[PDB]
């Protein structure tokens, strides 16, 4: 089974966007075809699916009424139009195939409407569990664009004390795009320091926090300045942590 | 509501099992299937109604249910089996969810276990005066690398404005992994204290805070 996911990109909330699937090496016009987002790098999330002959078709709470999901049996492609993105909708989106080869068991009797063909009144239905999947077609949605960090300082304190060390470190939060350096005492403490990989958020920017283990009784007599770079807002921050 | 755990793990060649629990209203009355993703990559179909293997499922692999709990079974565990795995439920027909489960990384050990180390610190100062309060978990030196954070207020679960990491590898071999619960100084100021919860491999850590 081949499935190729395509028309995946940036776009701003309120935004539109239309997904297309190219399917092949299967009688497509016979399985139905699901759509199921993956935000990086939290659990799969069911969005649409649709029969056979695209008749039924059934959508997500989350999504109902501003996504729809449809298919061209002629050319091999499902689609899945996304109308007034949010930043709830950034995922990777898979297109996956049905496993159930569904048929037609019961049929209406008059033609329509015009073009003179018969619907199909009672199927099988979709199974419904996913056999083949695609690569996936990234998806972004925020009005995030270059901006600097703000930095607050994580004090040290009694709950971040224990045998005669101290943790004290410094929160970057809310920069974009990627990435930010960050030292302490302009690259004279390192002993001890663990930078943490940053988060993205819903809002599509960045934030991420560095903390640093020290002897207690160096508090109040030693210095302690993190060193923020962010060369794309191009601010440089050096905060110095106190208790 | 399909939780299962975020870690299984065991010694290689040997036997696992990983559960899929939810209501009634998923599995009470219909099927379950089960999927790999493998780092990098799409998931594949593993298993499907409760206990059918595709010719390219090895046979190490095998499903079972009851009650409103589905298990996998894995034997012979090795490095081919690392990876992430999803059970799911399509009772579409009526209802939703319509959902996955968590899900549950597996992981053969190269030595034992590690719990978490976790540190929580509160909101400072100088950001709650900017109108904004942000806690944050640090947690550090555990394997295998998956966790599950869970925040309380008093002892209420609060799952709105979470916003967790996954888990990166530490230079010793190790996994490290960071939590922030976004709030407002109201919210922050009006309840008697904050935790942070941190599970792994059925042991749990917890950290609390307060104004």
């Amino acid at each position: 089974v081949q499935l190729v996911e395509s028309g995946g990109g940036v776009v701003q909330p309120g935004k539109s966007l239309r997904l297309s699937c190219a399917a092949s090496r299967f009688s497509f016009n016979r399985y139905g075809m699901h759509w199921v987002r993956q935000a990086p790098g939290k659990g799969l999330e069911w969005v649409a699916a649709i029969s056979y002959d695209g008749t039924d078709k059934y959508h997500a709470d989350k999504v109902w009424g501003r996504f729809t999901i449809s298919r061209d049996n002629s050319k091999n492609t499902l689609y899945l139009q996304m109308n007034s993105l949010r930043a709830e909708d950034t995922a990777l989106y898979y297109c996956a195939k049905d496993l159930r080869e569904d048929e037609c068991e019961e049929w209406w009797s008059d033609y329509y409407d015009f073009g003179k063909q018969l619907p199909c009144r009672k199927s099988r239905g979709v199974a419904g569990i996913f056999d083949g999947w695609g690569q996936g077609t990234m998806v972004t949605v925020s009005s995030a664009s270059t901006k600097g960090p703000s930095v607050f300082p994580l004090a040290p304190s009694s709950k971040s004390t224990s045998g005669g060390t101290a943790a004290l470190g410094c929160l970057v939060k809310d920069y974009f795009p990627e990435p930010v350096t960050v030292s302490w005492n302009s690259g004279a403490l390192t002993s001890g320091v663990h930078t943490f990989p940053a988060v993205l958020q819903s809002s599509g920017l960045y934030s991420l926090s560095s903390v640093v283990t020290v002897p207690s009784s160096s508090l109040g007599t030693q210095t302690y300045i993190c060193n923020v770079n962010h060369k794309p807002s191009n601010t440089k921050v050096d905060k110095r942590v106190e208790p | 509501v399909l939780t299962q755990p975020p870690s299984v793990s065991a010694a290689p060649g040997q036997k696992v099992t990983i559960s899929c629990s939810g209501s009634s209203s998923n599995i009470g009355n219909n099927f379950v299937s089960w999927y790999q993703q493998r780092p990098g990559t799409a998931p594949k179909i593993l298993i499907y109604e409760n206990n059918k293997r595709p010719s390219e499922t090895p046979d190490r692999f095998s499903g079972s249910k009851s009650g409103t709990s589905a298990t996998l079974a894995i034997t012979g565990l090795q490095t081919a089996d690392e990876a992430e795995y999803y059970c799911a439920t399509w009772s579409a027909s009526l209802s939703s969810a319509r959902v996955f489960g968590t899900g549950t990384r597996i992981t053969v050990l190269g030595q034992p276990k590690a719990n978490p180390t976790v540190t929580l610190f509160p909101p400072s100062s100088e950001e709650l005066q900017a109108n904004k309060a942000t806690l944050v978990c640090l947690i550090s030196d555990f394997y295998p690398g998956a966790v599950t954070v869970a925040w309380k207020a008093d002892s209420s679960p609060v799952k709105a404005g979470v916003e967790t990491t996954t888990p990166s590898k530490q230079s010793n071999n190790k996994y490290a992994a960071s939590s922030y619960l976004s709030l407002t100084p109201e919210q922050w100021k009006s309840h008697r204290s904050y935790s942070c919860q941190v599970t792994h491999e059925g042991s749990t850590v917890e950290k609390t805070v307060a104004p």
